[PDB]
RNA sequence: UGAAAUUCUUGGAUUUAUUGAAGACUAACUACUGCGAAAGCAUUUGCCAAGGACGUUUUCAUUAAUCAAGAACGAAAGUUAGGGGAUCGAAGAUGAUCAGAUACCGUCGUAGUCUUAACCAUAAACUAUGCCGACUAGGGAUCGGGUGGUGUUUUUUUAAUGAC
């Protein structure tokens, strides 16, 4: 239960701090300065990486934190944190106001995948092991509505938003059976999917690279697979 | 009559919250969140009072609070050999010996304590100490005369001092 | 021994690579007690996710102290066996399966210079639940007694045993399983045994030692939901 | 009253103390081994002498000098001697002890209460 | 918020088993023995082996999510000694030191109302 | 096990939990207690007959004590012919043969351990102590029965029993 910050260039451990309970969930914002810690006690700890101090300490969740999603942009004040516990409870913490802005419960199993995208209004993609995906729309005000619920047929280990070549919104869901698939938010149909390996395996996570152009599929057997979805998305073939 | 010397070490050194219940005739130990600091104090206090409950002198029982590698070994005569009537009654006399001398002989050599609660025997010490004691007492049960056991007790005593 | 110097064994030849964490496929399951018990929450269990999970849940028996279920340390020495029968949305509906006492409690009651009366009866409820009860009694000495012991003549133990037999059989026959469990918690049966057996001999530490479920009737989920409300 | 409860309380102790003092006896009564009893008798005399007149002595000799009870004409002593049976040392000691004891008889603003016995301790 | 397990400990003469399970007991959460944490057979029953195994199980126990347990110590029982040995005690201590909250302690050694004959024979055993 | 190997174990040992089946055996209560001529006898309930002691202002009237000959029972082990065979286990094989407090340990285990119908008749089968009768000191503990009290508890309506 000791968080240790290590500086690659300097190659030494810059900061060491103690957390309340063991934490198996770690999220870093795209701007690469904040880190969110999800403990099994339901407490959320936000730390400034460069400085190494606790910025926020949100304690609202009852179950163990299963997913953490940072939303933000450079030169903006709409910075937000989305946390999902193992009880199917999702909360949208607001960093600037330091308060819980929204609370969602429709998920029943643990929430493993969270993703916020800006609607040119903000959309939240929540996915859990209950084999469903929920699309929510919300703002800084007391507005938070459910738009669609997609039965994705697969245990959602990780999920997020993806953009097509023409700009069409796409959702990527990597899950059990070691399958990565793409679903249109509107149609709800699976455009493309990966071949299921004969050996039973799970995708424990997905790592977006190159502005989501290629993703590393981390498998339970400690093997990493690189898929370039953008070229595969252009390909008419429905197999990734 | 010994309670005056029992609660002080627990309440002060161990920082435990002690009580004895007349109605159920039991001792009560509770960890105080605002005062207690050692996680293992509560079980240590429970370990100590049990030793007294088995028949042990208090001061010997204090050793369990002071140290951490002191354990209780326990067994019956019937586990060794099915002795009955006089055979059982004599066998107890063999372990104690005249005036309890034999029980003191083992205890000093092995650095343990022995209570002969009828056919029930309990041993306190380090794991190495109690195991060898188990051998000596059992050897008496099987019918070995104590004088021969006394010689072996002396032998193991020297090995203890050298190491 | 895991050591290198430990001589090699045959079983080390054929070994499967540890590649799947079972807990990943394990799915937690919540356990609830019948409405008779004050605290319905009695914890949770886990099973492999359905490929079904339900079959392993059926026949699942869990033993728990009454003190937690009733929130009173008066029942610290009593344990209750609950068997899973129906499952709904991670909730495991359980039914009474048995009752027994802690070993330390029993060994405490057994003492020297007194007589122990053990009576057992195999009887069935009105709900076609065949069960076997074990009741333990201990002779006592009067307030103004002066003899060290309080042994009872064998005719008394036979008389005491008989009186215990009718009451145990009477209560079970004229009640359902749920009503019987409602009697166990306040131990009104023990008080009834004491009063009936009072005249024959003074007794102490009268208890229903154990309860067994020998045969079950045909399962009735309708009879189950009513029990859980 | 309540003093009856007390009266019962002493009587229980007396019986239980008697029962213990009883309990030690038949176990001791059943152990008849001459080595054990001899050791017990030996130390008893030592305690007797340290812890706890001629007229009694003369009477004691007076009985001894007429009866003639402590020589080898007695039934037991004559039986051992005549049969080559006292040559073993242990029985000789008993015979000799008898003679000495017989010989002994023949001798002449600012700027502007028990803690924890029954309750939780 | 508090999830309970059952830490079944079996302390034999030659080894100690430390086992943690769900309340039903059918699911195994973690099982570690005296032989796990030791090199030599003679030291399988050592309290030191028990402490290491207890520490091992405790780490896994926290990893899975179980924060409290109910300890059910037992010995070989049957036709042999009924009291748990020093090893189970050391394991019980180690669990307390591990930080896992101990719910309830009970001795569940198999006590036979009647039993078959013992291995020693008439002249005894355990020289 | 003092220390190890034969040995079982990835067709999952050991361990966990819900059961079922086989054959013994009645732990803890169990005691300086009880019953039986002795050897012996400890779960619940029923049947069969048997027995000591106590109470009796009931009955027969010497019918009694001891006992060669003669007869019944007789610990464990053992023999014959069936059944059963869980555990243990003489015999036997085999792992190991290093170290003296742990120096005889482990695995397999035949006969045997259990039962039915028959044989033998030996023990420190001891209280190293014939049986029957009378008499010869105080004390209080226990078992069974009986008698007595204006004693306690209980019968939680009394009571009477039962327990003290
Ligand atoms: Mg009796
Ligand atoms: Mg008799
Ligand atoms: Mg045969
Ligand atoms: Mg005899
Ligand atoms: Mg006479």
């Amino acid at each position: 239960q000791l968080l240790k910050i290590f500086h690659l260039k300097t190659g030494k451990v810059v900061r060491s701090m103690k957390i309340s309970s063991p934490s198996y969930i770690l999220d870093a914002d795209s701007t690469s300065t904040l880190l969110a810690v999800g403990g099994t006690d339901g407490s959320i700890i936000v730390v400034d990486i460069e400085n190494g101090y606790i910025t926020h300490s949100f304690k609202g969740h009852g179950g163990t934190i299963s997913s953490l999603k940072f939303y933000g942009q450079l030169n903006s004040k709409i910075w937000l944190l989305a946390s999902g516990d193992t009880n199917g409870m999702v909360k949208v913490w607001d960093l600037v106001k330091r308060k819980c802005l929204h609370t969602l419960q429709e998920h029943t199993s643990a929430v493993r995948g969270l993703d916020i995208i800006e609607v040119p209004s903000l959309n939240l993609l929540s996915g859990g092991r209950d084999d469903i995906i929920n699309l929510w729309d919300f703002n800084m005000k007391k507005k938070c509505k459910l738009l669609k619920t997609l039965p994705v047929n697969q245990q959602v280990e990780s999920c997020g938003f993806l953009k097509d070549g023409d700009g069409k919104r796409i959702i990527y869901t990597a899950g059990g059976d070691a399958i990565f698939q793409l679903i249109d938010s509107e149609s709800g149909s699976v455009l493309k999917r990966t071949n299921k390996p004969i050996e039973e395996l799970f995708i424990i996570g997905v790592l977006p690279i190159l502005s989501n152009s290629q993703m590393f599929l981390v498998l339970s057997d400690q093997t990493l697979q690189l898929i370039n979805v953008e070229e595969d998305l252009k390909n008419d073939e429905d197999t990734i | 009559n010994s309670w005056t010397k029992i609660y002080p070490p627990l309440v002060e050194h161990l920082k435990l919250q002690v009580r004895m219940n007349l109605k159920t005739k039991s001792v009560e130990l509770r960890t105080n969140p605002k005062f207690t600091t050692d996680p293992g104090a509560l079980q240590k206090g429970a370990d100590f009072i049990k030793a007294f409950t088995l028949g042990f002198d208090l001061d010997d029982s204090i050793a369990l609070l002071r140290l951490d590698d002191l354990y209780i070994e326990t067994f019956e005569v019937k586990d060794v050999k099915t002795l009955t009537g006089d055979h059982l009654s004599r066998a107890i006399g063999r372990i104690a010996g005249k005036d309890g001398k034999t029980k003191f002989a083992i205890e000093n050599a092995t650095r343990t304590r022995i209570v002969l609660a009828d056919s029930k025997i309990h041993i306190l010490g380090g794991f190495t100490h109690i195991r060898m004691a188990r051998e000596s007492v059992v050897s008496l049960i099987l019918g070995s005369p104590p004088g021969k056991v006394y010689g072996n007790l002396r032998t193991v005593a020297s090995r203890l001092k050298e190491r | 021994a895991v050591g290198k110097n430990k001589r090699l064994s045959k079983g080390k030849k054929g070994q499967k690579k540890r590649v799947v964490d079972p807990f990943t496929r394990k799915e937690w399951f919540d356990i609830k007690a019948p409405s008779t018990f004050e605290n319905r929450n009695v914890g949770k269990t886990l099973v492999n996710k359905s490929t079904s999970a339900s079959d392993a849940l059926k026949g699942r028996v869990v033993e728990v102290c009454l003190a937690d279920l009733q929130g009173s340390e008066d029942h610290s020495f009593r344990k209750i066996k609950l068997r899973v029968d129906e499952v709904q949305g991670k909730n495991l509906l359980t039914n009474f399966h048995g009752m027994d006492f802690t070993t330390d409690k029993l060994r405490s009651m057994v003492r020297k210079w007194q007589t122990l009366i053990e009576a057992n009866v195999t009887v069935k409820t009105s709900d076609d639940y065949v069960l076997r009860i074990f009741a333990i009694a201990f002779t006592r000495k009067q307030a103004n007694q002066v003899k060290r012991h309080s042994y009872a003549q064998s005719s008394h133990i036979r008389a005491i045993r008989k009186v215990i037999s009718e009451i145990l059989t009477k209560e079970v026959q004229g009640s359902t399983l749920a009503q019987l469990t409602s009697k166990l918690i306040p131990e009104v049966i023990n008080k009834e045994i004491e009063n009936a057996t009072k005249d024959i001999f003074p007794l102490q530490n009268i208890h229903v030692r154990k309860v067994k479920l020998l045969k079950q009737p045909k399962f009735d989920v309708g009879a189950l939901m009513a029990l859980h409300g | 009253p309540e003093e009856m409860r007390k009266r019962t309380t002493e009587m229980r102790l007396m019986r239980e103390l008697m029962f213990r003092e009883e309990r030690k006896a038949r176990r001791l009564k059943k152990i008849k081994s001459k080595t054990y009893r001899k050791i017990k008798k030996k130390e008893l005399m030592k305690n007797r002498e340290l812890a706890a007149d001629n007229e009694d002595h003369d009477i004691a000799r007076a009985k001894e000098r007429m009866t003639l009870k402590h020589k080898t004409n007695s039934k037991w002593a004559k039986d051992m001697i005549k049969h080559g049976m006292t040559n073993d040392a242990e029985t000789r000691e008993e015979m000799e002890e008898m003679l000495r004891q017989g010989e002994r008889l023949k001798a002449k603003n600012p700027w502007l209460t028990l803690p924890g016995w029954g309750e939780w301790a | 918020s508090q999830v309970f397990g059952v830490a079944r400990i079996y302390a034999s003469f030659n080894d100690t088993f430390v086992h943690v399970t769900d309340l039903s007991g059918k699911e195994t959460i973690a099982r570690v023995t005296g032989g796990m944490k030791v090199k030599a057979d003679r030291d399988e029953s050592s309290p030191y082996a028990a402490m290491l195994a207890a520490q091992d199980v405790a780490a896994k126990c926290k990893e899975v999510g179980i924060t409290a347990v109910h300890v059910k110590i037992r010995a070989t029982g049957g036709t042999r000694t009924k009291t748990p040995g020093p090893g189970g005690q050391a394991a019980l201590r180690a669990l307390a030191r591990s930080g896992l909250r101990i719910g309830r302690i009970e001795d569940v050694t198999p006590v036979p109302s009647d039993s078959t004959r013992k291995k020693g024979g008439r002249r005894g055993r355990r020289l």
